[PDB]
């Protein structure tokens, strides 16, 4: 709604890869690239995320009632990311973006 | 690396 989690789009963080989707995200050719993925720690889930000249993501807390990242609480990562996409300003970046090959696209 | 952080995406910007 105002946030994100319906019209927003990165709030895929349950079954997907686990570093290899954000190293593919952080490495893909467009700017904008994002994405939630599982980590190897618990309650450590990680978020993707490219901006131009501009890359870091690390690990959230997920608890089965309020997911949190390094600094706030979160209604589920989406909620956070949702909020990215709402406010992302980053040119080609918006949470509804895919990655494409400067070859290619 | 591979799979060890600790802070990520917390604010817009």
């Amino acid at each position: 709604g105002s946030p994100g989690i319906h019209e927003s789009k990165e709030w895929y963080h349950a079954s997907l890869t686990r570093a290899q989707a954000e190293h593919m995200l952080m490495r893909v050719p467009r700017d904008g690239a994002f994405l939630v993925r599982k980590r190897n720690e618990p309650n450590s889930y990680a978020i993707s995320f490219r901006a131009e000249g501009k890359i870091k993501h690390c690990r959230v807390q997920q608890e089965g009632q309020t997911v949190m990242l390094g600094n706030s609480e979160f209604d589920s990562l989406v909620d956070l990311i949702s909020y990215y996409e709402k406010h992302p300003l980053y040119r080609k970046m918006k949470l509804r973006y895919p990655i494409n090959e400067e070859n290619s696209s | 690396d591979t799979e060890v952080y600790e802070s990520p995406y917390a604010d817009p910007e």
